[PDB]
């Protein structure tokens, strides 16, 4: 394995001095905020142009039926 | 202690150990109990806390 050179102090707890899911219910909503903060603009992009490309061919596909229409 | 123990009595007390009493007084001190583990120098390859806890027990048993 390789050698890093690197100066620190790492702290370590052990796991049953601490709780295990305490913080989840408090940092819940932040999660949900930053996540959608953080991938807000892909989400929509990719929201709008799948819709609105699915509509404008689903409408263009009821307006060409109407067309053949007796 | 707050007092001067004799070497009569500290050999006595020396003498009533035996293999049971390690195995007891190791089993109240060592067995599955939370340790502390310090280091310094090239400590890049010793494991973690999680490495060195599970192994103060056996499943073996
Ligand atoms: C839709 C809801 C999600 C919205 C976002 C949110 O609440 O953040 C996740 C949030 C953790 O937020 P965080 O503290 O920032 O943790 C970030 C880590 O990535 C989160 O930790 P991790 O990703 O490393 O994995 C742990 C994760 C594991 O949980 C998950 O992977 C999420 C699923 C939890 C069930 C919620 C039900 C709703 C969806 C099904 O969290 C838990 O342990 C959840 C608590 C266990 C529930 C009670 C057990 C008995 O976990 C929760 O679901 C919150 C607990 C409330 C339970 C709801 C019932």
């Amino acid at each position: 394995r390789q050698n890093i050179p690197l100066r620190e102090i790492l702290y370590q707890l052990s796991p049953y001095q601490q709780d295990v899911i305490r913080q989840t219910f408090t940092n819940a909503p932040k999660t949900f905020l930053r996540f959608f903060k953080e991938k807000g603009v892909g989400l929509a992009t990719f929201g709008v142009l799948f819709f609105g490309i699915k509509g404008y061919t689903e409408h263009e596909m009821h307006q060409e039926r109407l067309a053949e229409r007796y | 202690y707050g007092r001067r123990i004799p070497k009569a009595e500290m050999f006595a007390r020396i003498d009533a150990v035996d293999a049971n009493a390690i195995r007891a007084v190791a089993d109240r001190f060592i067995y599955d109990q939370d340790m502390a583990v310090a280091s310094a120098g090239d400590v890049q390859f010793v494991p973690d806390y999680n490495w060195f806890r599970r192994r103060s027990y056996w499943l073996r048993y």
